């Protein structure tokens, strides 16, 4: 039986981040614009989209 | 020593997660978030784990009868009488050690786990998990026999020693606050509350930085600026329902407890069956008292074999 | 493939290198959340636990006990064995006596 | 839950127990094509009712 | 016969005689252990039943 590794996700506020491929069984990644991340406080960051 | 088993354990803290059903069909930020459900013992024996760990106190030291969870930016503190697992019924805690609990539980469709609050309050995170175990054998008994056979089966022990797996940890992220902000006529002050805050404002220039005092900036509006607490010297479980900071670098490994063993355990004799000879033929009459798997083959060039689940007197 | 036995293999327990199809499609976090959601086939091996068949000790012919570590068959009754055998003469008896 | 007679049950100025139970067969079905238990963290919005 | 109807009989109600075949086996103590063991056909009466 397999196991499916996810990491915490990365947030960037104000700035577009691309990722590279690795070398790793089924490595999947992907970039998505536009997000407004919440908290138990409250917003994440100023940059609407 | 047990207490300095904990060695490891002062550089950690509890963490909020994210309960999509807490209680009353509602989403809330739970301090008692769970992450993942292990069963890969053949007793079954479920080890459950979640945010806030059992064993440390608020002042980072070993206690038996004490929980330490986050509440707000702090670690606030609970009694250990006050937990409550379940699936369907009420269920039996074998074992607990930090983030993991070992319990045993009954059938059924979802688990919930909760515990007391330090203002008398109940704090639940409940999920979906199909749970239907199977005793090894050949036989679906539910209580164990005082007469019958061992059959090696594995289990989870108790022991708190170093073990192989592992569980990553990393360095906590800024946490954004908004109760750290309050108008004077003109202007926006922030409280540090003793601990090192990260602002950023448009109002003007050169109005962004960190600061660890009781800040004024004059002409500027609530909606106008972030503030965020910074400092975090701790550790942080790597859960992917909160973001990760912005050094990709793992920070550490801890150990789990609760390794998997193998150990005898026991099933149950079926009754004899009743025989009725016959030319070139046998009947058996079979009276089942649980589910139980019949099979039989014969001995000659080609078998014909046949097996079934008999569950009624046939 | 996915979904079925073999959705990973290892050449061996300790081997550094695997092998893994099973479809893990990423989809875009829900608006004012924090999460990563994914959507995957289920593990092949614990389906095939559940649906394996029947297996070759409850089938096997001539009352062939199967046995495991080593992989083995015992008891199986078929053919016939030729022996041969050299004697001494001090097993036998002299016909005067 | 799911199950089939539903109890009502108080207690007393005496530190008595009141309970009254009838019968009532109740297995309710989420709205959509799914027969789901919990809510999920990531899906679909349909409209549904219930009581304010 | 065991395992079904008629498996003990009486004459009467009030009668002291009796006639039965359960198939009643005894088995071996377990080690390190005070019991009795024992191997029964259940009742014809309720299988009838
Ligand atoms: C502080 O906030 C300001 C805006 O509130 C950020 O400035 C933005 O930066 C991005 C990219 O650097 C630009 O596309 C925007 O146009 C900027 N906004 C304005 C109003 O100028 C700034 O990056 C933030 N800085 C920090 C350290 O958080
Ligand atoms: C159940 O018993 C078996 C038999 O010893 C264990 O299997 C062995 O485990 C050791 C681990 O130290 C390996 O080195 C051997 O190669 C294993 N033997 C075989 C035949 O595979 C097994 O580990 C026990 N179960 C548990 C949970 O420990």
């Amino acid at each position: 039986e397999y196991k499916t590794v996810v990491p915490s996700p990365y947030v960037k506020c104000c700035g577009a981040s691309e990722c590279s491929t690795k070398e790793k069984p089924d490595y999947q990644c992907k970039v998505y614009t536009g997000v407004y991340p919440f908290m138990w406080g409250g917003a994440y960051c100023f940059c609407d989209s | 020593s047990v207490s300095q088993h904990f060695n490891v354990y002062k550089a950690t803290r509890p963490y909020i997660a994210y309960c999509a059903d807490c209680g009353a069909g509602h989403s809330c930020h739970s301090p008692v978030a769970i992450e993942a459900v292990r069963s890969e013992a053949t007793d079954g024996m479920l080890k459950i784990q979640f945010s806030a760990q059992i064993g440390i106190d608020k002042s980072d030291n070993h206690d038996y009868t004490k929980i330490r969870y986050a509440d707000g930016h702090a670690i606030e503190n609970a009694v250990r009488s006050s937990l409550k697992v379940a699936t369907s019924g009420d269920c039996f805690v074998h074992g607990t050690m930090g983030h993991f609990i070992l319990a045993k539980c009954p059938p059924g469709e979802f688990l919930q786990v909760s515990i007391q609050d330090t203002r008398n309050a109940v704090r639940a995170c409940r999920i979906q998990y199909h749970h239907d175990p199977q005793p090894v054998g050949r036989e679906k008994f539910t209580i164990r026999p005082h007469y019958g056979k061992e059959i090696p089966c594995t289990t989870y022990q108790q022991t708190t020693a170093k073990t192989v797996e592992e569980i990553d940890m990393h360095m906590p992220p800024d946490t954004p606050d908004r109760t750290l902000l309050s108008q004077q006529s003109g202007n926006v002050k922030i409280t540090v509350g003793g601990k090192k805050v990260k602002y950023n404002c448009t109002c003007g220039t050169g109005n962004v930085g960190t600061t660890n005092s009781d800040m004024t900036i004059n002409t500027c509006l609530i909606e106008q600026c972030h503030v965020s607490v910074t400092d975090h010297k701790k550790w942080q479980f790597n859960s992917p329902f909160v973001p990760r900071a912005d050094e990709p670098a793992r920070k550490g490994k801890v150990h789990i407890p609760f390794p998997l063993d193998n150990i005898t355990c026991r099933v149950p004799m079926a009754r004899e069956p009743t025989v009725i000879h016959g030319k070139r033929e046998v009947t058996l009459h079979l009276h089942p008292d649980h589910p139980t798997l019949f099979s039989y083959r014969t001995l000659g060039e080609d078998p014909q074999y046949h097996e079934e689940w008999v569950t009624a007197a046939v | 493939q996915p979904g079925r036995f073999g959705d990973i293999q290892s050449r061996t327990v300790e081997s550094n290198d695997l092998y893994a199809n099973t479809a893990l499609k990423l989809a875009r976090p829900s608006p004012g959340m924090v999460h990563v959601p994914y959507t995957q086939t289920p593990s092949g091996f614990k389906y095939w636990l559940k649906e394996k068949g029947t297996a070759l000790n409850t089938k096997a012919p001539f009352g062939c006990q199967i046995k495991t570590n080593p992989v083995r068959a015992m008891n199986c009754a078929v053919g016939n064995i030729p022996v041969s055998m050299n004697l001494p003469d001090s097993a036998f008896t002299r016909i005067v006596e």
